[PDB]
Parts: structure tokens; C-alpha cells; sequence
RNA sequence: GAGUGGCGAUGAUCUGUACCCCGGCGGGGUGGGUGUCGAUGGAAGUCUGACCGGC
């Protein structure tokens, strides 16, 4: 897919959803294309999640570009049905994003750093 | 030695001082400036340099660009380059000025105005008249109501009848434009527009039997230049709905396919540039225009708009009001993405869109 | 509502219908937003409201910025110009004697700044990579301010190595410290301080230091002065 | 005083993680031996620097540990102390959901509730490693970790 | 005490004259020392006005200069040299109470403690 | 034996519960604010008077 910008390993993604996972229990999250955009928009979201099998791709096309004018990091899961269903949700999510970490916050900041790396940096 | 220096403004050779030994100044030409900037990356001297490098015959010279030290030697030179240099500092720091003194441009007024315009297309190379047209597509229309609304109450003075008998403005104004007095009406010039049998009737009698006042060609042909006016900016309305259609359908389809061409660059107008309205939640776009309802909402917690300038929308304004609010909120969804598949490229999705639209519609009528 | 301008040039705070201060600039280009701003006229000039949340010199203003080196015909290079948010307010405070350099090597947000730079002669806009200086020497010229946001982890020797290029001696440098692109296990304060080393054992004078909490997580903002 | 500052800092980590003591004093020794006998790195490559060297870095750990690097754990005297803290359900067990808010959750842990997949664990300061089974078990049933499962998008750190 | 801690690996760890010289005329592995007190990488460091004190010793008693001159200490770059090492590290300190100060001099200890937040190392 | 038709981010819920009414729903009215414009509508509703100067 092509509004993908960089390669997120498995291992990683699973970190991920654990980490949206204890911040629905823990913290705050917004879950969804459109609260996640108004959340990078308001400068409140601190790691936002994107699934990589978005169908139109161009539905959250616009996430990686609204993220580095605001610099909210931004991460890739495999399956929008799996954040979702993470989320706390029945159904599928295309986005999402977590405004207070609560209880993971260290699991947030290994991640954030992660994609740091796998991003360039230093 | 000589420092050699490449910019905008041309080529210009310094000595180590940072005196201006010999330049030769660009043309002001935006598509060459361009061409020979992107081409300067991979290391190609531009002409202008080329030229004062014969001109002064120096034999140790030094560049800004380490790409460009194999094409000069290629080209005959012995040469190296400085990264941050004092020369190439020296010429920046009067960067303001020797435009002028190599006379790049008369005065500092328009080197910047060139720049600007360098720059904005520079980076162009690395929608507007959609949204322009339908503001001044909605200038005309509130115009032709103005104008309508004067002409009704003016022309009302000499034949006060028409004005309740005519409901539609191009039609009065057609009236007044080819008659001007009531007593110049026809059976015959009133078929030659299509006015229905019965209708004729009822004007010419009520032109008959008018209680308006009788008044002089100079009264009228005041009165009818407003009705031609009103006349010529129903065409020229027509005109820029068919221009805004083509350029509206080429620069956001699925948008379009949606709303239609007016509504959809109304809204571009609003968010300002297609990518504008891309980057937008739906939440948003269900209420653009309709600001001063939405901050009065926000400041005092009161309720909200259901829907901006969405209102339009033939599906919304004519159903009933508690059907409404699911309306806009389906439909600006649908716009969202409609927006960003326009926005980040090509595909024309519009007809699956529709049909999902028409699903949410259809389920919020059965209630 | 009443506007009255502050300490610093061009720099307006309003008191509200409810009693609420906010930051905003005076509008170089009159009815034109470039994010969702509120426009504000009072006694017949229109004022763009600055969210700190926003713009991070909105943030380091209320966050007590003793002498804001932008103001009334200042030359800025800004690095990381991204869609134009926090540019589009200095181009308000330069008016249209200064210069604004947007550099930005994200086309994707590039193309947002274009707009918001067509509408203002002052804004200058770069599609490159700060890395390279080279790649924009032939557009920009030297200036007074050069101001740094960007997300790198090298960001600090990125912006020295401009600041050679382009600073002016005795301009001024407002560089933002991204502790999380940085690094995301180091502590942000270890961060703050092994920057502003870099800058100290390169030629810079620390004026001062702001840390841009509420309004921006692990950011601090250093002020200092190129010798 | 620093000594005063301190019996802040160990008050700060005292819900900074859980406790209600000196088990801060527990992980600490621990630090210590673990930096300590390791620093003693010291040395070269011994094939004893080998055995010690995947070993005490064997220290991962799963909940516990690092994430993946070193060599030089005394990275760990950094964390560890301020990491090795986590980990145990002490931490990693209100950080999933379940648990309310550490409080209410090792009140669980203890009171019979709240069970490693299979066998309860009342030791209100285990260890945790592969935790993808950190469930409530139970075996009418455990209420407050049955129900209140809020925990179902758990995902944090 | 109502200090707020932000402290984090490695540590930062002033080194004055005094502990220097000491612990060259006595042996003592100054950074294996901190490693060992501060239980986490530390990062040790000289002011330039403490090193340059040491230069002054240095002259009949060689042997701390070296040490002191080694990469493990690296070089606090401070832009007052010439203050005695006491004043130097004090107002070096002042503005950054996040550094760790190791030195012998028990009046320079007394009125850094005063700031919060500094951890305090010294040689028996 | 061949083709179709099959929950789901490419997206359900929450609040405009208006009031209450007659037969959760039909219809009803009263409501809100908001789009239009209007009316003619409603606004101390229509300044001041001793002397002004030139000489």
C-alpha cells in the first residue's frame, strides 16, 4: 500500500494493540478516521495507529501529512478489523489514536522510539 | 584566484576579498531561471556561468557545490570548492542589494515579486478557478435577485398587476425588456416565448384594466436597462455553471459525483483548496459556511448547526426537519472521502459512493 | 472584546465576551484563514487568533519569552516549515518588508503550504532537505532569525550547519528540541541539556531556555545568539 | 536534603509503581547485584563473559528486562530500579485492563481474584513473562474481573 | 522534600580538582567508582576551570592532570574558566542542580546541598 | 454442469429525548433557533434660541 510510509514488524504491531488495549482501560483513546483526525487537528493525540488494508487507501491518506505539520508520531497495524476489535469495538476501525497513555505509558514511549529508529533519527 | 558565486540573480565571480571581479546577470525568465536550478543540483554549471568563466580567464577557481567540480573540470579548469565559505557569505550578506547593482531588477520592489513567483514555481516542479468561478457565480445570483427584486418594485409604478402574475424573475424581466409600455402587448409577441394560452389572456386583460400610472419612453427604457442587465446575467449565470462543471469535474470527480459541480466548489471555497478539504473530518465539512451558528454553539454550549452550506443539497432542505441532521451527517462522511480520494489522486469512485449515500437516505426515510 | 497590542511588535492579546485572553497577529491578507483560525475585526483592522496549542512560538510567548527576535521587516529561514501553521503568524509579524524561507522536504505537506504561500508575498516556500543547504543557497539570501522545527534526530547539527550558511553574526536562533525524535528513551531534560551543549561548544550564546509544556510534550525551545 | 529528596523519590516510586514499603528496597538490592556481579563484566570474552553474557542477559525477561540490545545492562540500574519495577503483576496487571487502577487490582490479585491463565497468584508481586494469559480464571464467580472486562482494547505498554 | 525527579542514564557527573588529585595519589579508580555508586552509566566530566587548576598542580605533582585530561571525564566546556573550581562548578550547578557533583571539598558540598536535587559524592 | 445474489471503518449508538395531545408509531398542535423577506410594525422620535460678528 502506498500511503504506508515505513515497514512496521510484527512484533512491534503486536505492541501496538497491546498499547491501545491499556489505554482504553487505563486512559483516553479516540477511535475512528474522523475522531483520530480531530484529535491530531487539536494537538491532542500523542501516537496515532493506522491499519495497512484501508478500501479506499485514500481514507486515511491524509493522517501521515496532518501528523508531521502537527508532529504526532504515527504507527501501521495489518488488520483494521484487529485495531477495532482492540479498540473495544465489534467492528472494524481504520484509525485510531491514544491521547492519554495511562498504564503504558512506558509500552507508548518504547514504541514511539522504535519507529524512531526504523525511521532514521538519532 | 577567483570565488565563483551562482544564484537567481546569475553568476558572479569575487577575488578572495569579496569584490565583484566580473558578473553576467540571468535573464529574468522564470522557465529558464527553473531549468537551470533543477539542473545545477546534479552538478551542471549554469550558461551564465559558462560565459564568465571565459570572460575572466582564471586559473585556480573555486565553486559553492562539490557536483559541480567534475563538469568545470570536464570543461577545461582546474577547480575545488568551499562549503560555507567568507565569499559566499560576503555575497549574501548584500543579497538585498546587488540585484539592483548587476541590474537584475530596477529596484528591490519587484526582485522580490520575481522571487516569490521563482520560488512558487520551483517548488510547483518539485483548483483555484473552480473556486473563483462559483464566487463569482454567487455574486451574480445574489446580483440578479437585487436587481429583480428593484426592477419589480420600479416597473411596478406603470403596471402593478404583473408583478403577482409573473412569479419568475427572467420571465418578468423578458416582459419589461421587449415591451416596455403595457399597451405595446400581444397576443403575438407574447406566443413567440411560449407563454400558454390562458396566461396571455390574463396578463392583457389585466394590462387592460391597470390601475398604473401612464408614463414616457424615458421612464420606460430607464426601467429596461435594468431588465437587459437582469437578462444578460441569466446567460452568463448559465455560462459559468457549464464552465465550473467542466473544470470541477476534471479537478475533484468523486466530489462532484456527490454534490455537483456548484456545491462541491462551494465548499472548496470554503476550506480553501481541495487539499483543504481533504485533510477535513466529516464533522467539519457538515458545517462549513454556518459559522457564526456553530461558534454561538461552542461558546455557550448551546445546540449546534446540523448543517453549513450542506443545506443545499436537494435530499436535505426538502425533507422534513427531524430527517435532516442523519442527512448531513451521512453526506458529509460520504464528502470526506470523496474529498480525499480526489485529493490523493485519480480515481473516479463516485457511482459506489452514490449508492451507499442513497442506502443511508432511503433507511432514514422509513421511520 | 478589545485588542492592545504587548511587549513584542505586531503581537496583539485580546480580552473576550467572556474574559478570556488569547494571542493573535494582524492579518496580512484580510477575510483569509490558514488553518481553522478565528478572524477578529476590531475598531476596523482584522487580527488572525494564534492557538499556542498550535504553533510553538505562540507557546514559548505564554510561556514567557523575555525578547522575541521576530518582528516588523525581520529576514527568517524557517526550517520546517511543514503546512504553514506556525510561518503564516510570522509572516503576520514581518509584514511585507520582511522575509520568511520556508524550507520543507515533505511534499505530501508541501502542497499545503503552497496555498497558504500563494496568498502571501512574504513566505517564500522550499521543497528541500535542510540537510542539504546547497539545495536552496541559490534562492534564499542571509537573515536575522533562524528558526528550527524539525523532526530529526540530528536536528540540533542540522541547524548549526544552516546557521553557517545563512545566520547572520549576532542573529538569533529560536531552535526547537523534538526530545521524542530525538530520542524516545533518553529523559527529554537529559536531551535539553546535550543540545544546548552542541550549540554552546559550536559559537552560540543561550539566552534562554523554555520548556513548551501544557501546550507541546517533551519540547523545549532555546533562544541564543550566533557570534 | 538529598538524603530528604531521596525519601521523596522512593514515596514517588511507591506508586510509581504499587508498594507500601521497602520492597523498593527489594528491586534495589536487586539493581545492585545484578549491576554489580555483572559490571564485573569485566574483562573480555572469557567464554565465561560468554556463559554470563546471554545469561544475565537472559535477563529477558518478558515484562521484564530491556527490549533488545546490550552487552551493558547497568542501563538496567537506570531502569531496573525504575523498570524492573513494572513487569510483576504488582505493574503489568493494571496496565491491561482489568485492573481499575493499581489499587483496585492487587486487592484481586490477593483476594482470590485475578489469576496467571490457570492457578490463581496471590503473591501480589510475581513476575511476568509471555503475559497473553494474564486472565482471571475464577473457576457465582470472580465478579469484579469478569465483567468489568473494559480490558477488551487493553492494548498499552 | 518536594523535589521532582527527572534524573536518567547515564548520570552526569562533575569531577573537581581535589577528587582528582586524590584519587590519583591514592589509586583509586574514580570511574569504575561512580559505575559502581551511581549503579547506571555515568558520564563523568571536568570544568575546564577545574582542569585548569589540576594544570597548575600539574607542574610538580604528575599524574592527575592525565587522568584528568581523559576522555572518561570529557570536558565541561564552561564559559568562566578562571573562577576558582569551587565557584566554577557552584554556578555551573546553579543553573543545572540535574548534575551529579563529586568533591573534597566539604565547603563546596555544604552550599550545594542547599539546591535540590544534587546528588553528592566524595572519598573517604 | 455455468452464473448470481450475502452484516461490517470503505463505519452501529448518544442528544436535538422539544410539549403534551388523539389514534414504539401515524397525525396533531405548542417549542427552539436558524434561511428568506416583509409589515407600517416598536425605539426624549426627528437641536437650540440671545443677541452674532466687522468696525
Amino acid at each position: 500500500a502506498s500511503y504506508v510510509k515505513f515497514e512496521v514488524p510484527q512484533d512491534l504491531a503486536d505492541k501496538v494493540l497491546e498499547a491501545v488495549r491499556k489505554a482504553k482501560e487505563s486512559g483516553k483513546i479516540k477511535k475512528g478516521t474522523n475522531e483520530t483526525t480531530k484529535a491530531v487537528e487539536r494537538g491532542q493525540a500523542k501516537l496515532v495507529i493506522i491499519a495497512e488494508d484501508v478500501q479506499p487507501e485514500e481514507i486515511v491518506a491524509h493522517l501521515p501529512l496532518l501528523c508531521d505539520e502537527k508532529k504526532i508520531p504515527y504507527v501501521y497495524v495489518s488488520s483494521k478489523k484487529a485495531l477495532g476489535e482492540a479498540c473495544g469495538l465489534q467492528v472494524a476501525t481504520a484509525s485510531a489514536a491514544i491521547l492519554e497513555p495511562g498504564e503504558a505509558k512506558d509500552l507508548v514511549d518504547e514504541i514511539i522510539k522504535r519507529v524512531n529508529e526504523i525511521k532514521g533519527k538519532t | 584566484k577567483i570565488y565563483l558565486i551562482e544564484h537567481v540573480i546569475g553568476a558572479v565571480a569575487y577575488d578572495e576579498n569579496g569584490n565583484i571581479v566580473d558578473y553576467i546577470t540571468n535573464p529574468r525568465d522564470l522557465g529558464k531561471i527553473t531549468e537551470e536550478l533543477l539542473n545545477n543540483e546534479k552538478g551542471i554549471p549554469f550558461s551564465a556561468t559558462v560565459e564568465l568563466l571565459k570572460k575572466v580567464n582564471p586559473q585556480e577557481v573555486v565553486v559553492e557545490n562539490e557536483a559541480e567540480v567534475p563538469k568545470l573540470q570536464a570543461l577545461g579548469y582546474r577547480v575545488s570548492y568551499e562549503p560555507y565559505s567568507k565569499v559566499s557569505r560576503i555575497f549574501r550578506e548584500s543579497l538585498p542589494k546587488v540585484a539592483i547593482d548587476i541590474k537584475f531588477a530596477s529596484n528591490e520592489e519587484d526582485y522580490y515579486n520575481f522571487l516569490h513567483e521563482l520560488s512558487l514555481e520551483y517548488t510547483r516542479r518539485k483548483d483555484l478557478l473552480a473556486i473563483q468561478a462559483v464566487r463569482a457565480m454567487d455574486d451574480i445570483d445574489k446580483t440578479i435577485n437585487l436587481f429583480s427584486e428593484r426592477l419589480r418594485e420600479w416597473y411596478s409604478i406603470h403596471f402593478p398587476e404583473l408583478d403577482k402574475l409573473i412569479e419568475d424573475h427572467e420571465e418578468y424581466a423578458t416582459i419589461v425588456s421587449r415591451f416596455g409600455d403595457r399597451g405595446f402587448l400581444t397576443i403575438d409577441s407574447l406566443k413567440e416565448l411560449g407563454f400558454n394560452e390562458q396566461r396571455i389572456n390574463r396578463i392583457l386583460d389585466a394590462a387592460k384594466k391597470s390601475i398604473g400610472a401612464d408614463i414616457s419612453e424615458d421612464d420606460l427604457s430607464a426601467m429596461r436597462m435594468i431588465a437587459n442587465t437582469i437578462l444578460d446575467l441569466y446567460n452568463i449565470r448559465r455560462n459559468l455553471n457549464n464552465y465550473l462543471e467542466g473544470v470541477m469535474k476534471e479537478v475533484a470527480p468523486n466530489v462532484t459525483a456527490l454534490v455537483g459541480p456548484a456545491l462541491g466548489a462551494r465548499l472548496l471555497s470554503i476550506a480553501g483548496s481541495l487539499d483543504e478539504l481533504a485533510k477535513m473530518p466529516a464533522s467539519t465539512i457538515q458545517v462549513l459556511g454556518a459559522e457564526k451558528a456553530l461558534f454561538r454553539a461552542l461558546r455557550s454550549g448551546g445546540r449546534p448547526p446540523k448543517h453549513g452550506i450542506i443545506f443545499q443539497y436537494p435530499a436535505i432542505h426538502t425533507s422534513p426537519r427531524w430527517q435532516r441532521g442523519k442527512i448531513a451527517r451521512a453526506l458529509a462522511a460520504k464528502l470526506a472521502i470523496a474529498a480525499r480520494v480526489d485529493a490523493f489522486s485519480g480515481r473516479f469512485i463516485g457511482d459506489q459512493l452514490n449508492e451507499q449515500l442513497k442506502k443511508r437516505i432511503d433507511e432514514i426515510k422509513e421511520k | 472584546i478589545t485588542v492592545k497590542q504587548t511587549n513584542m511588535e505586531n503581537i496583539y492579546e485580546c480580552e473576550f465576551n467572556d474574559g478570556s485572553f488569547r494571542l493573535c497577529t494582524r492579518n496580512l491578507v484580510p477575510n483569509f484563514n490558514v488553518y481553522g483560525e478565528r478572524l477578529i475585526k476590531y475598531e476596523g483592522v482584522e487580527y488572525r487568533e494564534w492557538n499556542a496549542f498550535r504553533s510553538k512560538l505562540a507557546g514559548a510567548i505564554l510561556k514567557g519569552l523575555k525578547t522575541n527576535p521576530i518582528r516588523k521587516g525581520t529576514k527568517v529561514l524557517y526550517l520546517g516549515a511543514a503546512s504553514g501553521t506556525t510561518i503564516s503568524h510570522v509572516s503576520d509579524i514581518i509584514e511585507l518588508n520582511g522575509k520568511a524561507y520556508g524550507v520543507e522536504f515533505s511534499p505530501r505537506v508541501v502542497r499545503e503550504l503552497l496555498l497558504v504561500a500563494q496568498r502571501r508575498p512574504n513566505i517564500f516556500p522550499l521543497l528541500a532537505d535542510a540537510r542539504f543547504p546547497q539545495s536552496y543557497k541559490s534562492v534564499v539570501e542571509n537573515v536575522d532569525v533562524l528558526y528550527v522545527d524539525i523532526a530529526q534526530p540530528d536536528q540540533t547539527d542540522i541547524a548549526i550547519y544552516n546557521a553557517k550558511f545563512f545566520l547572520k553574526v549576532n542573529g538569533d536562533m529560536l531552535l526547537v528540541i523534538k526530545a521524542r525524535s530525538i530520542d524516545v528513551t533518553k529523559d527529554p531534560k537529559e536531551i535539553y541539556k546535550t543540545e544546548v551543549e552542541k550549540l554552546e561548544n559550536s559559537n552560540f550564546e543561550t539566552i534562554q531556555i523554555i520548556n513548551l509544556d501544557p501546550y507541546d510534550k517533551d519540547h523545549a525551545i532555546v533562544l541564543s545568539k550566533y557570534k | 536534603s538529598s538524603r530528604l529528596d531521596a525519601e521523596l523519590k522512593l514515596a514517588g516510586e511507591f506508586g510509581l509503581k504499587n508498594k507500601k514499603e521497602i520492597y523498593r528496597i527489594s528491586f534495589q538490592l536487586s539493581k545492585i547485584r545484578r549491576a554489580a556481579r555483572d559490571l564485573l563484566t569485566r574483562d573480555e570474552k572469557d567464554p565465561k563473559r560468554l556463559f554470563e553474557g546471554n545469561a544475565l542477559i537472559r535477563r529477558l525477561v518478558r515484562v521484564g528486562v530491556l527490549s533488545e540490545d546490550k552487552k551493558k545492562l547497568d542501563y538496567v540500574l537506570a531502569l531496573k530500579v525504575e523498570d524492573f519495577l513494572e513487569r510483576r503483576l504488582q505493574t503489568q496487571v493494571y496496565k491491561l485492563g482489568l485492573a481499575k487502577s493499581v489499587h483496585h487490582a492487587r486487592v484481586l490479585i490477593t483476594q482470590r481474584h485475578i489469576a496467571v491463565g490457570k492457578q490463581i497468584v496471590n503473591i501480589p508481586s510475581f513476575m511476568v513473562r509471555l503475559d497473553s494469559e494474564k486472565h482471571i480464571d475464577f473457576a457465582r464467580p470472580g465478579r469484579v474481573a469478569r465483567r468489568n472486562a473494559a480490558r477488551k482494547a487493553e492494548a498499552s505498554g | 522534600f518536594e523535589h521532582n525527579e527527572a534524573l536518567v542514564p547515564p548520570y552526569n557527573v562533575l569531577v573537581d580538582t581535589n577528587f582528582l588529585s586524590r584519587t590519583v595519589g591514592a589509586k583509586l579508580p574514580l570511574l569504575e567508582s561512580a559505575m559502581d555508586c551511581l549503579y547506571a552509566s555515568v558520564n563523568i566530566i571536568i570544568t575546564s576551570c577545574v582542569m585548569a587548576e589540576l594544570e597548575k598542580l600539574g607542574p610538580r605533582y604528575r599524574v592527575a592532570l592525565m587522568i584528568a585530561r581523559d576522555e572518561r571525564w570529557q570536558r565541561l566546556t564552561c564559559d568562566h574558566k578562571g573562577t576558582y573550581a569551587d565557584d566554577c562548578i557552584v554556578d555551573r550547578v546553579q543553573k543545572h542542580r540535574i548534575y551529579i557533583v563529586a568533591t573534597n571539598d566539604r565547603d563546596l558540598k555544604r552550599r550545594i546541598r542547599k539546591i535540590p536535587g544534587v546528588p553528592i559524592m566524595s572519598v573517604q
